[PDB]
């Protein structure tokens, strides 16, 4: 169903959900990350989505279960979470907003450096095409 | 030229340096004397943790997981009163010998409910809760298998498990309090003084909390196995029969003493080859009438124990009988059978086949009255047996066959063992009637059974116990092997066979059909002139080149040297070689009760005795019962606790190193450490690795989350993919490789700084990809709610 590459990439995404690092996402944790990225799912939608994939039945989501639980419009809407005002471009101040909502700790020197290494044309910001190229390496 | 552990006679290991090498040895200079250099075998020297003050909750966090670093880690933790430590999911538990504040409180109980092993400090409660959660989720009954010497905190440990389970997951019924109240009864009939332990359990006890479909407590059940029958009739010096015999002789009123014709223990064959003295102190000694005390008691004084006391334990035993509903009639019924068995043992015989000696006439009278038998019927069934005139189908006649003297002794003792064992079965069933239940879906059970043991002289009793433990050790190893393989798959480590050297061959040596030691012992009985020496040569002949069998001459000890090839054998058990002297193996392999005599006791005048009752060797009966125990354990999920007795003086804050090292070996912990060396014995959470090594990294990397920090570090360093495995929650290491990783982080800072600078691209990428695929993941979760 998924390529080797993409399984590895989702494994790193999974750790973003799993903050305490116990190898498992609770309901509380799953909400924290969706809500931090601008979404408003409810306590029953989360719990019912979890129960339909909780194969071992232990009230909790391991990585295998997270995989099944998971169409360029998804990719484009992914970009639109970084693009608050939506000029089609992600600034250093906007990336800093999604980073710190997500829980990532860094200074603006660091934020600026990230934006630069992904910014192929050198205009100080990150457009959608340059956003996809990273994902795929 | 780094520190190692090397043998020390009382601490187990001591820290030292290797200053010279030899063919199979190393020369060690101790740190703590510097020039009392000594020799040590190479397999007795182990690498040492650099930080001698470090302690870890899970010994798998060590850079070297071996018996010396384990010993030291639990020493350091014991000094800080942390008596609990894991090896992966195994719990090591050192008896504090004092009441630790707060760790057993209702609040602590609550804090362990639901929590994964590894998210709380080590604790017996985490083992109980893991058993609970697996039972509920997997719909599978659970075992908790506790090893340890008698008095190593096992009793207390069991109480903590039962208390945890009833208070957390029960509804007001205090089942664990009912088992504790019954204890003095069980111990009276099933415990005894041994050479090493005043209060040793001589049966396998498996205490079950039963649960309904809703995973709520409904009742209890004590399963019992393998009561040691040989103790009933004879004991070595320094050992006693079961406590009941001494509690009754020391504590019974004069009225009961006259009704059961009791007297001091030196007057009974079944007591007087062993230690005939009571456990008493200055005060309780004054409460035992002089006519209860043996010549050796009056001469040498009482046995000493801080808890056991035969007069006091008698009273406490009668109180325990009242609490489980036993009226004064059933209590005297128990005592009557006990005295019956004692008088049974004083009946002697003489070459007429044979006859009751004239001096034994009153023993017969007393035995017969107490067991509700006609004096004459008993006399005849002890000295004769019936037999059919044919064997293979043809119509036959009943004949009377007289017994030789030694066969009469055997029927007498056979009848004693059967009566006593059935009485024990009755006592345990009576305990179980204090917390019955119609139905249950599953149980959580705690196992207590005598561990692996050796002495200067090891007979058939030791052989059986060590055989029992050889099989339990295989079970322990199979399940750890499986837990580890499952952990590695769960963590994404990929394809990994772990090298497992099975001990099935030692088990086959003992128990295999026809060719095993037990079947060869059975075969000895069949020969015209059975001999211990013929049995022993037959073992050596049939297994001439078996890896686990040696003749006694091959021993590494001095004292086994003059033992002939036909007087003994060595078995290379999981915990070490044991030399067995085989004298008496043949007679100890027989305790059959011939049928006329068994039928006689079944139809005792007395109803209580008839109720107790309503061609296989001792070795094979042992095997059979052992296999029922294993059948039960194999049908459950298993967890393991290793109880350790820190010293022989019941004193707190006194870690006796070599004694604890010995228990770690005999309890199979060392064997499990060897097994884990074939897998990934060292592991550390990203969070632990982050905190150890962030001080060496630029602030850039020190700001990353622990997992990405470790990913960046491991990529940057170019680590060999065979030795280092980056899991989901932890980094896993082959033997020695966490130490090697540590050296890379410490040995060349300029190299490390350049390697880190060069990973800057890959890290910036991985940090985008991480957050990119995370927003993509939050999108897909929104879309699945939209379904
Ligand atoms: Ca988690
Ligand atoms: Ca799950
Ligand atoms: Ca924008
Ligand atoms: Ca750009």
């Amino acid at each position: 169903q998924l390529t080797e590459e993409q399984i590895a990439e989702f494994k790193e995404a999974f750790s973003l959900f799993d903050k305490d690092g116990d190898g498992t996402i609770t309901t509380k944790e799953l909400g924290t990350v969706m809500r931090s990225l601008g979404q408003n799912p409810t306590e029953a939608e989360l719990q019912d989505m979890i129960n339909e994939v909780d194969a071992d039945g232990n009230g909790t989501i391991d990585f295998p279960e997270f995989l099944t639980m998971m169409s360029e419009e998804e990719i484009r809407e992914a970009f639109r979470v970084f693009d608050k005002d939506g000029n089609g471009f992600i600034s250093a101040a906007e990336l800093r907003h999604v980073m710190t909502n997500l829980g990532e700790k860094l200074t603006d020197e660091e934020v600026d450096e990230m934006i630069r290494e992904a910014d192929i044309d050198g205009d100080g910001q990150v457009n959608y095409e340059e956003f996809v190229t990273m994902m795929t390496s | 030229g780094k520190p190692v552990w090397a043998p020390h006679p009382t601490d187990g290991f001591q820290v030292g340096n290797i200053v010279d090498i030899g063919p199979d040895s190393l020369t060690i200079e101790p740190l703590n004397q510097k020039g009392k250099t000594f020799l040590a075998l190479i397999n007795q020297v182990f690498p040492a943790e650099e930080d001698s003050k470090k302690d870890v909750e899970d010994n798998c966090s060590l850079m070297y997981l071996n018996e010396a670093t384990l010993l030291h880690n639990i020493k350091v933790r014991y000094s800080k009163d942390r008596i609990y430590t894991y090896v992966a999911n195994i719990l090591i538990a050192v008896n504090p010998y004092f009441d630790i504040p707060k760790i057993y409180s209702s609040e602590t109980i609550k804090s362990y409910q639901g929590k994964s092993l590894g998210t709380m400090p080590p604790h017996v409660f985490a083992i109980a809760d893991k058993a609970f959660r697996d039972m509920k989720v997997l719909k599978l009954s659970q075992s908790i298998i506790v090893s340890g010497e008698s008095g190593a905190g096992k009793t207390e440990n069991t109480k903590f498990v039962l208390r945890y389970l009833t208070e957390s997951y029960g509804t007001g019924q205090d089942i664990d309090d009912r088992i504790v109240e019954a204890n003095p009864l069980l111990e009276a009939f099933g415990n005894a003084k041994t050479v090493r332990n005043n209060n040793s359990s001589r049966f396998g006890k498996f205490v079950e909390i039963h649960f309904n479909e809703k995973s709520s407590v409904v009742g209890g059940f004590v399963s019992h196995y393998l009561l040691e029958k040989s103790r009933i009739c004879v004991q070595g010096k320094e050992e006693r029969n079961y406590h009941i015999f001494y509690r009754l002789c020391a504590g019974a009123s004069e009225d009961i003493r006259e009704r059961l014709h009791l007297s001091s223990p030196d007057n009974f064959r079944y007591l007087n080859r062993g230690c005939t003295r009571y456990f008493a102190n200055k005060e309780t000694d004054k409460q035992i009438l002089q006519n209860r005390k043996s010549p050796e008691y009056l001469k040498a004084g009482s046995l000493k124990d801080p808890l056991l006391d035969d007069h006091g334990d008698f009273i406490r035993m009668c109180t325990a009988m009242k609490k489980i509903g036993l009226d004064d009639e059933e209590k005297l019924d128990l005592f009557r059978v006990v005295a019956g068995v004692l008088h049974l043992g004083n009946i002697d015989f003489e070459e007429a086949g044979c006859n009751l000696k004239n001096k034994s006439t009153q023993a017969l009278e007393y035995c017969a009255e107490l067991l509700g038998l006609d004096q004459d019927d008993l006399r005849v069934s002890l000295t004769t047996r019936v037999m059919l005139t044919t064997a293979g189908g043809a119509k036959g006649t009943v004949i009377k066959v007289p017994l030789k003297v030694e066969q009469a002794n055997n029927a007498r003792d056979a009848l004693a063992k059967t009566v006593y064992s059935h009485l024990f079965d009755h006592v345990v069933n009576r305990v179980n009637q204090c917390f019955p239940f119609e139905t249950s879906s599953y149980f959580i059970g705690v196992l207590d059974i005598a561990g692996f043991e050796y002495f200067e002289h090891n007979s058939f009793e030791q052989f059986c116990i060590n055989y029992c433990n050889e099989k339990l050790q295989q079970f322990f190893n199979e399940r750890i092997l499986k837990e580890e393989q499952e952990l590695y798959q769960k963590e994404g480590l990929g394809v990994n066979e772990v090298h497992y050297v099975d001990n099935q061959d030692c088990i086959d040596l003992i128990e295999a059909r026809l060719v095993g030691i037990l079947d060869i012992l059975d075969e000895e009985n069949r020969l015209p002139q059975p001999s211990d020496q013929h049995f022993t040569s037959a073992v050596h002949q049939k297994h001439k080149d078996h890896f686990r069998l040696s003749i006694p001459r091959k021993s590494k000890l001095a004292i086994h040297r003059n033992i002939r090839d036909d007087e003994g054998f060595i078995i290379r058990h999981f915990a070490g070689a044991v030399c067995y002297e085989t004298t008496q193996f043949v007679e100890k392999n027989n305790d059959a009760l011939h049928m006329s005599l068994e039928s006689l006791i079944c139809e005792s005048r007395d109803k209580f005795i008839r109720e107790l009752f309503e061609f296989i060797s001792v070795g094979n009966k042992f095997k059979t019962q052992l296999n029922l125990l294993l059948d039960k354990l194999r049908s459950t999920g298993a967890s393991f606790i290793r109880c350790i007795k820190p010293n022989l003086k019941m004193t707190s804050h006194h870690f006796e190193g070599a004694q604890i090292l010995s228990q770690l070996q005999c309890s199979g912990m060392v064997s499990v450490l060897d097994l884990m060396q074939g897998g990934f014995p060292s592991r550390a959470s990203f969070h632990e690795l982050y905190n150890m090594y962030k001080k060496y990294m630029p602030d850039k990397l020190a700001r990353l989350d622990p997992r990405l920090f470790c990913k960046a570090l491991f990529k940057a360093l170019g680590l060999n993919e065979i030795d280092y495995k980056f899991g989901l929650t932890k980094v896993f290491f082959r033997p020695g490789k966490f130490a090697e990783f540590d050296q890379i982080m410490k040995s060349d800072p300029d190299h490390l700084a350049e390697l880190v600078k060069r990973v800057n691209h890959w890290l910036i990428c991985s940090r985008w990809k991480k957050v990119q695929w995370c927003s993509l993941s939050v999108i897909k979760l929104k879309n699945k709610i939209k379904y």
